């Protein structure tokens, strides 16, 4: 899972080196972030539900066809929602996880990594998972480095969509 | 690779689940350890010749036939081999102190190795020798309270003592 | 003659990945990216490491270093130079059958295991044929070497891990260290101690 | 690979043996299935990202487990992994429907590959369910008899029919 | 072994592609060719003990110390001349399975590969096997298509040993 | 550029081998299909705006919020309709290619290759473009043998889009 | 590379236009001359052998100083390289009359080919000389009247000369 | 030449993406570092004479053979304590580059690098040249991170050494 | 292993050859000079005990400070000392192994590849073994091509070392 930590083993030992200052201060930047990363995630995970019930509103709104077009990639009937508010769960949940780990790790590997595939796939369109991300972006309210660091979080998601 | 946060990410994941109160609390008393951890890595890093070499050196003295003509470290590159694999398992044990998991170790250095060595006749049982040695004099520049911040450094320390150890029983 | 025919097998390398990079991904070291001194060592070193696994003072090669540093040759040129270098016949060529030996060209070169016994059987009789260097050109000139790692590129283990796994196949120089126990035995090893 | 004829000239190779008369009619009937051959190629492959999707939604729909958090399914990259595998095995039957025999399914895509689901874990079961599901669209649409010259394309169907079994014993 | 078949697979699977339009008419290019191979098949293998006699007499009558001189490469005895039949009756046979196949393929896998070694390591002059060839061109009595295929194959082999 | 004739070639040349029956089979398929296809060429070409705007007309029936929604990425102002109009002919002119040269290559050189990262960066729906193409599928009136080639490449861009 | 086909489109998608009508015709005509292309392509290939060999000894024959000892086509190694470079022209003049189309020769025989030669010291008229006999033995095999439909192929034998043309300007 | 920074963007370069938040710690690591790091450079510089001086005669202390020993090799006169200081004030001057650089890149570049040909060619003892490391590192008065990172510079060089 | 036998049937394997006249003049080398390499293999190993403890001597002598500084590198007491005569015997043995073998193979295989890593990473000096092998030069009193083979294996450890 790509974070700092990790990086920068992957560096060394692609150099056949020995740890060395540069990697420790590397950790320290890790060290410097946690905290913060870690307050977000708290922040995030409290009001998960309200995010995902808000962010999928955010999108029924945003594309009323969804609610109302019959077919297995929309959400007008119930089994369609509960996939649309699973999707914008993960999504949470995994962002959640890259504060944690200070990285996209989370998002790059169970996430981002097949999207593309997936999406043209089963017809579901990116837009849909953008607006939640803004969605999410505009009302969880974090402030300072967590919303520095989770906000990145979430545009990375949005540039891997478009 | 794991470090010490994406391996509690990574369960949590298999279980659909956010991290718990009590995980992120308990991640949170890992980041107010990482600066012993860095200081650890580095007082390792900084000593990593003379940990190889006098671990060596113990290692040759009690086992006198690895030298002897016909040894398993006798001739120059066998014995040049043998330090070299010394300072990589070495090297690997600090990546896992810095990341805070063994994965790298294992994934990268240990998983295998058995294998290696019985393939090649190293005897796997006199490596795992040599790395208690490193062990010990590792531990013993890791907890030299000279020239630090005094503090108590019990917890990395076991840290440590335990890669080596998953490192000694790979190897044999 | 014509290679002798042999069917492939169910590898990583043979589908879509749907790669990310991430502290798995091989460092690609390209002397495309116009590389400073300090930083071509590193190339270098990579070479050494994924040919040999390691070059004591003994097995380096500073002249091919000198021309590939001036752009004299490529990196597939400079690997190349180190497989048919004195360290590499004498490591992983005499120590071996023809068939291992095949299976470190193939790992070391191609980047994947072979596909079977049948594989490795079928490039062994190559080196008698086509002789030594016939062997390394073949397979620095096949399709597969050139579309993953081209000629300015180092070349590396490929897929080895997938996302979110602890552990990944093992690695070359792991799984095949440069003798096994044909020549193990010559040494009169293993060695009973205590 | 083989093709229905190159199987069985090499047999005769071995005896060393000219076709035998009726060897020759046998090919002779062979050629005459030729063009509903080919049309089966073109419906299948035409419908092929149908046949993929809705045999997988089908396979997730009865097999919920695979698509929880945890499951084999799970994560868009292991999405991913089982749609392309699933397109790869009908691509392969399509290849040995092309061509009149299983060599080439059986050599270029089912060979080794219980062994790589055994190692990853990739439940083997459930991949043979989501290929018979992908066998039962892909018949269908062979048979549909709208917008194509009326025959009996029996004998082309069993014969896909079998290319699917075999995919789906090979990897259960 | 190269067959059109083959080769269209071959070639989609390289790309990683589902057989198209391209493929398919490399299939109706081959039915259209099928039943004249075939039959191009049945009537050099119904005449063949009389085109394998009547080749071999040729190879005979444009090298005639091929029969009267000794030597292991030769055909003065019995033993010979039964190789040299044999072996012109390999070119035959191996020929009618071009036909049956479509393509080179036979001939490629069963007999040139490693003839040229073969007729150095055992002193057999090509040039004789020209002529036994060139006789079976002349004397196959085909028409049309499955003269033209029945004659592409013989030149190739031909061409293969000059 | 795949089409059976340049295939053929690059095949055996890749084999440093002179052609053989079985590309002068690939030959004879081509032949055989090519008066077909070119007949499908002018058969679409002749009805191209009607089967345009009527394939336009199908996706805004379809998606009608497409022409209400403001938007670069939507067809709500002229510049938009116009947009789409040039797309959908776009594909329409790249599939007379296609009968034409008897291959998907023009598909594949001229618009399959990227397609993906173009709907993605302008945000426009693959499902819009599936849509257009079943219109024309069912519109453009061809029978047999035109008909199977013309829709195999418009199964073709649809497979991709999906 | 381009076939006759592909050339057509390949200029009307520059334009962003449909092949007009007479464009159709044009091809619909090339169809028609398909059989004659085809025999071509297979006679020439049928003939490569002699048509090489001969064309060589003819060379020869009028240039002398090309196999004396210190002539280009001395010693086994540059003959054999010689008649190897005449049989690839060959093959890839009957690749651009299977193809109509000159693309396969310009792209992958005459790319670099002038550089090289002179970058070798192969003497370039020398080898345009060879093609021009090549190509005078490949159009007589190509026109001859015996064992085929009759029928006017002059068309075909035009486009096939200069193909040859086209390789002997290049080597010069 | 390795740094955080450069590290940071190496990685990122050879995985074709952008930075993300992990390269972003490591500027954050880097900037916790740099202040004390130009620090620990201006001490160093401001004491240089004294740091060389002082560790060339604990060289010549612990090695008195290299004082009284004839030979170029040897500082038995005083070109060879020419070379001598002037070798121990590379050292020193390479380390400040490090301290600015934030990590091992200019001791990698300049200095290490060769270092081993260097003493075997010219015979000189890599056990000098730990001393007067030493000596550097017991007399340059530095104090937290000043002294870690800077000792951490002189130990990967007594290391290499080593 | 660098030998006159080995590298002319290394060559040969390498290049897939017979072994042809260039070979068997490397042979009849081997065999001019074999004679003389195992007789002054001979007068080496009888000699063996006076030269290794003349050679220790010449070093000690020549570098008093090994004798009298204690450390684990140094011959100050009976181990350092055993060491030190052990090394030294160890060169003059695979020195009479090269006379044996007709190459630098042995010096090759046994000690010089990795002797580099040995003497950094247990700091001894290269100086002390080339004073060694200088006395063995002097003091082995041999003549003629025993002399001439011998002091090339010498010089070769020397150039080795320097
Ligand atoms: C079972 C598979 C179904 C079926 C098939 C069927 N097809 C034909 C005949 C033809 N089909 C084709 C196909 C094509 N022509 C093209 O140009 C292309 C596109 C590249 C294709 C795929 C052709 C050429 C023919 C021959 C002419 C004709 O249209 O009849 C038949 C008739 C029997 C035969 O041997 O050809 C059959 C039975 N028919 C069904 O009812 C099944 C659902
Ligand atoms: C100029 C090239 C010479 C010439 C050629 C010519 N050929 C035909 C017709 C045909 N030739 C073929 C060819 C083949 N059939 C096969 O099965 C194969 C082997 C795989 C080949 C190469 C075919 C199929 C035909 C059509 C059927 C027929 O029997 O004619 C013509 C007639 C034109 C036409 O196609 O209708 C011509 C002119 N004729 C000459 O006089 C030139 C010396
Ligand atoms: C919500 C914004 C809109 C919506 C959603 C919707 N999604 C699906 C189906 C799937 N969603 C996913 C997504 C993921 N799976 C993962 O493992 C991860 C990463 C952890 C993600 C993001 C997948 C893979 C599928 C297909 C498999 C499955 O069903 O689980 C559907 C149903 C599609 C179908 O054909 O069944 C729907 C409806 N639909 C809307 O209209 C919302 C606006
Ligand atoms: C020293 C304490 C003991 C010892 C060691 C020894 N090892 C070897 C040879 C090898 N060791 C390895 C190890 C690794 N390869 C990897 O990829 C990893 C992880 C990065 C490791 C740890 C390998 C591959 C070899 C063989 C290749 C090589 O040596 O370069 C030897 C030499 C054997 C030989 O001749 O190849 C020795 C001597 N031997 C002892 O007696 C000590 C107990
Ligand atoms: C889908 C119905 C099921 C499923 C699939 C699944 N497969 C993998 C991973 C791999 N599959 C292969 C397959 C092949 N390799 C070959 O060479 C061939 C022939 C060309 C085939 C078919 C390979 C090699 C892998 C590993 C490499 C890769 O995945 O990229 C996965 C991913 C496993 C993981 O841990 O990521 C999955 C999910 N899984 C299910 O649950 C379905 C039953
Ligand atoms: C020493 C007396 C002088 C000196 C030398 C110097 N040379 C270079 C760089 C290179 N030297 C070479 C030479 C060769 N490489 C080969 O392969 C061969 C043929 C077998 C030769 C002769 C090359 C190619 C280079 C460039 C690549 C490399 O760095 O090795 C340098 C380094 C310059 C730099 O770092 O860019 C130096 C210092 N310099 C002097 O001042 C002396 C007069
Ligand atoms: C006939 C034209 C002339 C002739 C023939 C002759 N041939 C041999 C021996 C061999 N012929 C072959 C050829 C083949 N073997 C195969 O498997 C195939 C492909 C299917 C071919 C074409 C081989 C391999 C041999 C040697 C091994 C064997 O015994 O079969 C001989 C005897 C040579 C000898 O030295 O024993 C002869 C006489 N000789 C003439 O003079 C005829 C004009
Ligand atoms: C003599 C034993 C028999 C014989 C000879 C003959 N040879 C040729 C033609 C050629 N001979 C060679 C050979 C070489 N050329 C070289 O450069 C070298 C290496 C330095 C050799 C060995 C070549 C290349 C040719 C062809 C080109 C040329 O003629 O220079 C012929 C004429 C062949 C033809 O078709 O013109 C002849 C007659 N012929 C017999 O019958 C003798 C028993
Ligand atoms: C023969 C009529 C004339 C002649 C030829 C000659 N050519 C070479 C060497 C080469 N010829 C080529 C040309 C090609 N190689 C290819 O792969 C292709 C297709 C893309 C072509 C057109 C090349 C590249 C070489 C050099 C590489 C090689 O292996 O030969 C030689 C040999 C020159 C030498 O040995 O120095 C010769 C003799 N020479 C004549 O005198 C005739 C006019
Ligand atoms: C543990 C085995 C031993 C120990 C460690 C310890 N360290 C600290 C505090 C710090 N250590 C550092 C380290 C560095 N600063 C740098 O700039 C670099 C160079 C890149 C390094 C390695 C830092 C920054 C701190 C914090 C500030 C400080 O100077 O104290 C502590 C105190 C607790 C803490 O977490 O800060 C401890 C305990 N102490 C021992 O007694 C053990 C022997
Ligand atoms: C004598 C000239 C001086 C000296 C010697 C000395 N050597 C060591 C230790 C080692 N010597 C070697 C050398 C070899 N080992 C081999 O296998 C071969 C090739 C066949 C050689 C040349 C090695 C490897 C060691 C280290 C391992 C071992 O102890 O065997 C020491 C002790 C070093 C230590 O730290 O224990 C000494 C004293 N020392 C002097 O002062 C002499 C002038």
């Amino acid at each position: 899972m790509k974070t700092p930590l990790t990086e920068a083993v992957s560096t060394a030992d692609s150099q056949g080196r020995f740890l060395s200052s540069t990697e420790l201060q590397i950790a320290f930047g890790r060290l410097r972030q946690a905290n913060a990363g870690l307050q977000a995630a708290k922040a995030l995970t409290d009001n998960a539900q309200s995010l995902v019930n808000g962010a999928a509103q955010a999108v029924y709104n945003k594309f009323p066809y969804t609610t109302q077009t019959q077919g297995n990639n929309f959400a007008a009937d119930q089994r369609g929602k509960d996939k649309c508010a699973r999707d914008i769960g993960y999504y949470l949940r995994i962002v959640t996880y890259c504060l944690v780990a200070g990285g996209t790790g989370p998002l790059d590997e169970y996430l981002i990594a097949g999207i593309d595939e997936i999406n043209r796939t089963f017809d579901l369109s990116p837009s849909w998972y953008v607006e939640a991300l803004k969605y999410i972006k505009a009302n969880h309210g974090l402030s300072g480095d967590a919303r520095d660091e989770a906000n990145s979080y979430l545009d990375y998601a949005i540039n891997a969509l478009s | 690779m794991f470090d010490v946060f994406t391996r509690v990410v990574s369960q949590a994941d298999a279980r659909g689940e956010y991290l718990s109160g009590s995980q992120l609390d308990a991640l949170s008393a890992t980041v107010a350890e990482g600066n012993k951890r860095i200081d650890s890595v580095n007082r390792i890093t900084g000593n990593a010749s003379a940990i190889v070499s006098n671990a060596a050196r113990a290692l040759f003295a009690e086992q006198p036939q690895l030298i002897q003509p016909g040894g398993n470290a006798y001739t120059s590159r066998r014995m040049a081999a043998c330090l070299r694999d010394m300072e990589i398992i070495l090297r690997y044990v600090t990546y896992a102190t810095f990341t805070g998991d063994a994965s790298v170790l294992e994934d990268r250095c240990l998983n295998g190795l058995r294998e290696t060595y019985v393939a090649l006749g190293v005897p796997g049982a006199s490596v795992a020798a040599g790395v208690q040695k490193m062990k010990e004099a590792a531990l013993d520049i890791v907890n030299d309270p000279n020239g630090i911040t005094r503090g108590d450094c019990s917890a990395i320390v076991a840290e440590i003592a335990g890669y080596f150890d998953r490192a000694a029983a790979a190897v044999a | 003659l014509p290679l002798l025919n042999y069917a492939p097998k169910s590898q990583n390398v043979r589908v879509e990945g749907y790669e990310i990079g991430s502290e798995e991904k091989p460092v690609v070291f390209t002397t495309e990216n116009i590389l400073s001194s300090s930083d071509m060592d590193n190339l270098i070193e990579a070479a050494y490491r994924q040919i040999f696994f390691h070059a004591f003072k003994w097995d380096r090669e500073k002249v091919l270093e000198s021309q590939l540093r001036n752009g004299q040759i490529t990196v597939r040129d400079f690997v190349r130079g180190l497989l048919l270098s004195n360290t590499f016949r004498n490591s992983f060529y005499e120590k071996n059958s023809n068939y291992r030996f095949v299976e470190h060209c193939v790992q070391k070169i191609l980047g994947r295991d072979v596909y079977s016994e049948r594989e490795k059987i079928a490039w062994s009789i190559v080196v008698a044929t086509k002789g030594y260097q016939g062997l390394i050109d073949d397979l620095l000139n096949s399709d597969e070497y050139l579309n993953n790692f081209g000629y300015d590129t180092v070349p590396y283990q490929r897929r080895r891990n997938l996302p979110g796994r602890e552990a990944g196949e093992l690695p070359f120089n792991i799984k095949s260290p440069r003798y096994d126990a044909y020549h193990r035995r010559q040494l009169g090893f293993p060695q009973i101690v205590w």
